């Protein structure tokens, strides 16, 4: 619900001056903004759902080639007419038999011949469509205010910080205004418009790999299918029977399954996490624009830290040129502002490192409390420095 | 799996209010309509309002206009139902029901329905039952048995429940569905079948409990006065 | 007075095909899609049918859903014991904008075709205690049970002359052993109890009666 | 010489495709007022200020002052993506298409 340790996550400073940022959230992925002398927060989309697909084709991969039959004709006694062909209980096909005294005919010559296996289907590659108001969306956002490596990432310990909040989207009412406290509220205006990839796509399941394939990839394929009866045609793929046999027996193999065919087209279509009713749509995304001219500051009007502060250990790289870190206060003094900063040299004057965890600060007056920390140093070495003169404790860091 | 648990049973005099509760899970909360439903005893089903969660706008059945109130909490995943002004015709199931998964109000129907609220509104003043014995028969026969037991008489409201022995004895228990009389109060009856040539040596206590009340009554069931043999 | 109009009652043997009819409107079923809901007994309900003919996954084939002009239908084909339940129609009314219901139908499974085989009912009939008489109040108590098919009527009687007044009489309910149980209550004063030879409670089932008969001063 | 629909608008199915370059659909109208004008446009993108699809059904409006009223739309709308709105503001409904 939060940005910190996603692998898909983009910082933004919306604009100069501005009030407001324009985005675009997508599945998987979080955002966070910064904005000057205001609070850091985070916007995720969470889930994307219908709250109803149909079926539309089934092709099959297969097993029933067990059951044989074997019409037999003398030849100029015409075609050979099998009982089981009144019934798809099987399928049929023709042939002709060099035969004659040898095995029990009159004449020499072509003799007709129509066999018959089974069919019913094992595993059924299913595949749905998906009809373009039941879309709703799940918007997620979470405040930089003060937190812990603890509770970062605890939705509940959030919540009831009023440092996180969780609404929905939907096309009735695009927008929304998330109050949070004292930090005053954020207020997006979520554009349900997303591409997006037309519905022009199928839904295909496979076993348990679900993916979306094209239309026609899909419906112009070859191997047996059914629409939403018991009832299967082009069962043809019930091949490699005609040994071109005697009366006696033709060998109906069943054919190899392969699920080559199906695999080795694998990358064309996307993959989707699909459960029985529903559709994650990723595919999706979702344009909106985060107006926070109503988000503000807190804890502004305390004094600074002045008390030792120590490091809880080499502070993390989260991939992002950013790092994190987690303090402690020997403080025994309440709620006041953490003096940390990214120094190029020791004791500089000017800073060098802008905090994403901006206007940090001790939250409770309970001594030894633990201040998480996230900042983007400069490239190259820094160091970081927390407390100032004697008190202040550093740590270097060389980002790269 | 979608699942909607709701609160707890309540008794209510007219006049009063009701706030029935019930936690969403398994689902994205926001994300879905939730309806009302209620079913008064033996009767239909009948539609009472729908809330979107995601905003917290509501539409109710216009006959319910101007006093029911439907409300959300989206941290918690929890909606509410508040009926007001309450008379004995608004005793009901309260059922929450999950939405199938409409964008629109238009064409929303309930799909995932909680377990329900039994919500009884009765005089109406409570009152606790009177408990008379129902005396066996003071017949005797070999191998014979005998039907005693207790009336639970004018109660309101439900429920009551009857042991017997202090659950000790269960063997021929039947404990009768109570009657709603045209007075607005309930009465019942437990029975237990037990062997005639033992009456009168044997112990039979009916414990009847009326919690909305606070009434708890133990009375015990012995042979007819006229009985000469137990 | 529900929008939508159902039979009270359908009931089948096992293995039949019922239906249940619901009858609607051009602002109700006639523009929009009918909705169907099962309920068993004690249970909340279940959507059994969606858009007229749609089934959820797990509600079996032998249950379908049809519409024509305002009227809509279910049907259930191999009717099976745990079919017996309310069933009731729903579907959005344009005119009262939001969804509506019909009144319910009470499914009920006979007992097989070839012969469930009716049982006639237990009557217990108790006189008023001691105890009531001296709170100036007389319930005559009588306790119905297993019968089958689940219908009686309940007559009281005052000597051989029928007394209407003061009776109180349950709905039929299922028992552990599956068939049914009811009871009637007859309220009297002590007098009335007295000013009489005798009272009885008869139970009609499948017409035939069983009648049990208590007086003031016997020792039964 | 009427006003403008002010109340709020919903859509009683996904718009279908003509086959001809344009869709139709259906709106009901929650509005009590009389007849008024449908707020209906074609945008090419979420509170854009001016139009861009024109509509078969010009100048429409709901011709009963009986709540929940339907009305039949046909429009073209631009090529590629593009959204379908009615209403405007905080009232305003839409939904998206792509033609191709």
């Amino acid at each position: 619900f939060n940005c910190l340790g996603m692998s898909n996550r983009d910082f933004l400073e919306g604009v100069s001056g501005a009030t407001w940022v324009d985005l675009v959230l997508e599945g998987d992925s979080c955002v966070t903004i910064m904005s000057k002398d205001k609070p850091t927060i985070d916007v995720k989309m969470m889930n994307m759902e219908a709250a109803n697909l149909a079926e539309v084709r089934s092709y099959c991969y297969l097993a029933t080639v067990s059951d044989l039959s074997t019409k037999a004709a003398c030849p100029t006694m015409g075609e050979a007419h099998n009982d089981k062909r009144a019934d798809p209980a099987f399928v049929c096909r023709q042939g002709v038999v060099d035969r004659g005294w040898g095995n029990g005919c009159g004449l020499f010559g072509k003799g007709s011949i129509d066999t018959c296996a089974k069919f019913a289907c094992s595993t059924k590659a299913i595949g749905r469509t998906i009809l373009k108001e039941n879309i709703k969306y799940e918007v997620a956002i979470f405040v930089h205010g003060p937190t812990t490596v603890e509770s970062h990432g605890n939705y509940s310990t959030q919540v009831g910080a009023t440092q996180a909040g969780r609404f929905s989207i939907t096309p009735a009412a695009p927008s929304y205004t998330l109050k949070l406290g004292e930090y005053g509220e954020v207020t997006v205006d979520c554009e349900p418009r997303s591409g997006i990839d037309t519905n022009a796509y199928y839904v295909m399941t496979v076993g348990t790999k679900t993916f979306l394939v094209h239309r026609e990839w899909f419906m112009d394929l070859n191997l047996p299918w059914s629409s939403a009866g018991s009832t299967v045609w082009r069962n043809r793929e019930t091949l490699m029977e005609f040994e071109e046999p005697h009366a006696t027996k033709q060998s109906v193999i069943a054919l190899g399954s392969q699920e080559g065919a199906l695999h080795q087209a694998l990358a064309g279509a996307i993959p989707v996490e699909f459960s029985s009713n529903t559709v994650k749509l990723t595919s999706g995304h979702l344009k909106c624009r985060v107006k926070m001219e109503k988000l503000q500051l807190k804890g502004t009007t305390y004094g600074v830290c002045s008390k030792a502060f120590k490091f809880l250990g080499t502070p993390a790289d989260t991939g992002h040129g950013t790092v994190v870190l987690e303090l402690q206060y020997t403080g025994t003094d309440g709620p006041c502002k953490v003096p940390i900063s990214s120094v190029a040299s020791l004791n500089d004057l000017t800073p060098v490192g802008r905090l994403v965890t901006v206007n940090p600060f001790v939250s409770v007056a309970t001594a030894n409390a633990k201040v998480l920390i996230e900042l983007e140093p400069p490239f190259g070495d820094s160091y970081i420095v927390v407390g100032r003169g004697e008190q202040q404790i550093n740590h270097h860091w060389h980002k790269s | 799996q979608v699942q909607l648990v709701q609160s707890g049973a309540e008794v209510r005099k007219p006049g009063a209010s009701t706030k029935v509760s019930c936690k969403a899970s398994g689902y994205t909360f926001t994300h879905y309509y939730m309806h009302w439903v209620r079913q008064a005893p033996g009767q239909g089903l009948e539609w009472m309002g729908i809330i979107n969660p995601s905003g917290g706008s509501t539409t109710y059945a216009q006959k319910l206009q101007g006093r029911v109130t439907m409300t959300r909490d989206t941290s918690t995943s929890t909606v509410y139902m508040e009926l007001s002004s309450l008379r004995s015709e608004d005793t009901a199931v309260y059922y929450c029901a999950r939405d199938w998964g409409s964008n629109y109000v238009w064409g929303s129907y309930p799909k995932y329905w909680g377990q329900g609220t039994l919500v009884t509104v009765s005089s109406a003043s409570t009152k606790g039952p009177s408990v008379f014995p129902l005396a066996p028969s003071s017949k005797s026969t070999s191998g014979g048995t005998a039907a005693l037991g207790c009336l639970v008489k004018d109660y309101f409201p439900e429920p009551v429940t009857v042991s017997w022995n202090s659950g000790a004895l269960t063997s021929g228990v039947h404990t009768f569905p109570a009657v709603l009389q045209s007075s607005g109060l309930y009465s019942l009856s437990s029975v237990v079948t037990v062997p005639s040539s033992s009456l009168g040596t044997q112990t039979y206590i009916c414990n009847v409990n009326h919690k909305p009340s606070n009434t708890k009554v133990d009375k015990r069931v012995e042979p007819k006065s006229c009985d000469k043999t137990h | 007075q529900s929008v939508l109009t159902q039979p009270s009652s359908v009931s089948g043997t096992p293995g039949q095909r019922v239906t249940i009819s619901c009858s609607g409107s051009s602002s109700n079923i006639g523009s929009n899609t009918v909705n169907w809901y099962q309920q068993l007994p004690g249970t909340a309900p279940k959507l059994l049918i969606y858009g007229n003919n749609q089934r959820p996954s797990g509600v079996p084939d032998r249950f379908s859903g049809s519409k024509s002009g305002t009227s809509a239908s279910l049907a259930i084909s191999g009717l099976q014991s745990e079919d017996e339940a309310d069933y009731y129609c729903a579907a959005w009314d344009d005119s009262l904008n939001g969804p509506v219901f019909g009144g319910g139908t009470k499914l009920t499974v006979l007992g097989a075709a070839a012969g469930q085989p009716k049982a006639a009912p237990s009557v217990t009939l108790f006189p008023p205690s001691s105890e009531e008489l001296q709170a100036n109040k007389a319930t005559l108590v009588c306790l119905i049970s297993d019968f089958y098919p689940g219908a009686v009527t309940v007559a009281w009687k005052a000597d051989s002359s029928p007394v209407k007044a003061g009776v109180e009489t349950t709905t039929p309910s299922k028992q552990s052993n599956n068939k049914y149980a009811a009871s009637s209550y007859l309220s009297l004063t002590p007098e009335q109890w007295k000013s009489h030879r005798s009272y009885s409670c008869q139970v009609t089932h499948e017409g035939s009666t069983v009648e049990k008969t208590v007086a003031p001063t016997e020792c039964s």
